[PDB]
């Protein structure tokens, strides 16, 4: 009837540690895990990535939140498996996806 | 250069901390293995027996029972490091016309934070029970920890405020007679009451009131006795007797926030409670990967103490739980907020 | 012998000053009531005599 | 009378570990420990942050240094306190100055 | 973590069934007492009846 398909919840895709960091948050929407963020371009506050603007993630949210969080934890080293992270819909390109990261301590392995 | 000082006795500042709720209705403990818990409450109610004719036929009466909850996550974690440059120093002990080696210094400093973290937990566990059974209702909201809304199942009859155009400051301090009000607070309340603690505000209008006074001398009127003409002041919870079956109980108890001091009820309130009432101590399960290894899922508190590698070296402490305070009552007390 | 009262009704009964000073007399009344409710948060209680 | 209060100095804000670098330097005055760095336009030789050009910071200084410096040692990781590191007049709001690590490892607390 | 046999849990059901059957006819003894020994007149009327 209905499967019950159990996968171990393993984000973390290298022993390179994952450390933390704290920012304030400007989310328009509900962000859940593992949502990548930029800065605001006029506010430099803290918001989701679009996936079409180049360059512009900085790191992982590390716990759920919505509009009523004035300071947001993320993510900001260590490399995260491609299949767990929760792209953008705009973002179609899985190579740009992949190196969407570069030039920081997060990678995507 | 040339001071030549010598130090006499130092102070200590304590804090007026004393948690009497994890001590009076929280004594039980529960341990958690599991990731959810429950809470179920029968909602026990008849309806009234119908007077149908024994001709034509009874109404099916639908059957009872069946309410279900979860409160699962709960955390703790007051982290600490050593920064060992701090031991070249001297401490504002340690008087200066007879030092120390800079290593005991790290050692009575690791103390006093040991301590600390202590006393931060215990200021926790205190506040959860506090707002359990204060509001019927709690929040877990913090930075790295998403909200966490506890529904502890409190009805509206049990939140009584006094708010409107006669509460109590708007009476007659001499003709009025405050236990009527008790006795209809006391009404909805499920369960024998016989501890109404106040506020240490909450105590000086239940006493203007010339009636209770009056009560207090008649030589068969009642077997009351209250200390008046104050029994113990500057101090946490006391005793200021017994008021007939119930007792009365003044908690002044302080909470310390990041800079600043709050006291934990506030300024006039009182609460229906009864001492028998049952509450839960609940503990969930350490998620640490080294407590793991020991088998310590399942504990109280988890102190751990490690160090940094590389050539900058530091120490740190921590002690890791899951205060989880719960009521399996919520509609045994009543919380009147006075005015 | 059994005067059965309503739970706010005995509110203003006992709040006459002439039973309160009634109860102490010293040799004037035999009579024992206990204000100050003894059976708090229950049903029927008992006042005394 | 007079009160001297003994109190701690902790830059670290995190237990994250705080790595450190060197690399030439520009400097043209006096530079205490925790001045934030940017990168010069025209030679990119390591400067003092002017606290406008936004998204130029590289790094935060660990060792005193003046002028005279050819080289300066530089922290290019781990979390570190807002009361505690020494930023420029120039950036007025606490959230543009918040943020303005984001995308190093660096990060403040 | 420990279930039951679903035969005893309807054997529960009864029980609480039969309990409740007792306090519903109970409580309307009292309601015919109060108005008997409060009013000396009672109507006793219901739907269908």
């Amino acid at each position: 009837t209905s499967k019950e398909t159990f996968t171990h919840y393993q984000p973390q895709g290298n022993s390179d540690p994952a450390h933390t960091a704290t920012a304030p948050g400007g989310l328009s929407a509900k962000a859940p895990a593992m949502t990548p963020l930029m800065l605001d371009t006029s506010s430099r506050k803290l918001v989701a990535w679009d996936g079409t603007t180049d360059g512009a993630a900085v790191g992982i949210l590390a716990v759920a939140a919505d509009q009523t969080s004035t300071t947001l934890t993320f993510y900001k080293s260590g490399t995260f498996r491609y299949e767990d992270v929760l792209w953008p819909e705009a973002a179609s390109d899985e190579t740009k996806k992949r190196t969407a990261f570069a030039g920081t301590a997060i990678s995507i392995v | 250069m040339y001071t030549t000082a010598q130090l006499l006795a130092a102070n200590e500042q304590k804090f007026k901390f004393d948690p009497l709720f994890l001590r009076l209705f929280f004594r039980e403990s529960y341990p958690f293995t599991t990731e959810k818990v429950y809470l179920s409450q029968i909602p026990g109610l008849v309806n009234m027996a119908l007077y149908v004719s024994p001709i034509v036929s009874g109404e099916v009466i639908r059957s009872r029972g069946g309410s279900t909850s979860e409160f699962t996550p709960g955390y703790v974690k007051p982290k600490h490091e050593v920064n060992p440059q701090m031991t070249l120093r001297r401490l504002p002990d340690e008087d200066p016309q007879n030092l120390a080696d800079p290593a005991y210094r790290r050692r009575r400093i690791i103390m006093q934070n040991m301590r600390d973290e202590e006393l931060a937990i215990a200021q926790v566990e205190e506040m959860q029970a506090v707002s359990a059974v204060l509001k019927g209702k709690y929040t877990m909201t913090g930075e790295a920890f998403d909200p966490v809304e506890v529904d502890m199942g409190r009805s509206e009859e049990n939140n009584i405020t006094q708010s409107g155009g006669t509460e109590w400051s708007k009476r007659d301090k001499s003709t009025y007679d405050p236990t009527d009000d008790i006795e209809a607070y006391a009404l909805n309340a499920s369960g024998v009451v016989n501890i109404i603690v106040f506020d240490p505000k909450g105590w000086a209008l239940f006493r203007s009131f010339k009636a209770v006074k009056e009560k207090l001398d008649t030589r068969r009127g009642s077997n009351s006795e209250l200390e008046t003409a104050v029994k113990d002041l500057g101090k946490a919870v006391s005793y200021k007797g017994m008021y007939g079956d119930v007792a009365i109980v003044v908690y002044s108890g302080q909470y310390v926030e990041n800079g600043v001091k709050k006291n934990f009820l506030p300024d006039n309130t009182m609460v229906l409670g009864n001492t028998q009432a049952r509450g839960l101590r609940t503990y969930g399960c350490i998620q640490d990967a080294d407590a793991q290894r020991e088998g310590i899922n399942a504990s109280a508190r988890y102190p751990k103490n490690w160090v940094t590698t590389g050539d900058p070296a530091r120490e740190f402490t921590m002690i890791q739980s899951a205060p989880l305070m719960l009521l399996a009552d919520p509609d045994e007390f009543v919380s009147v907020q006075l005015a």
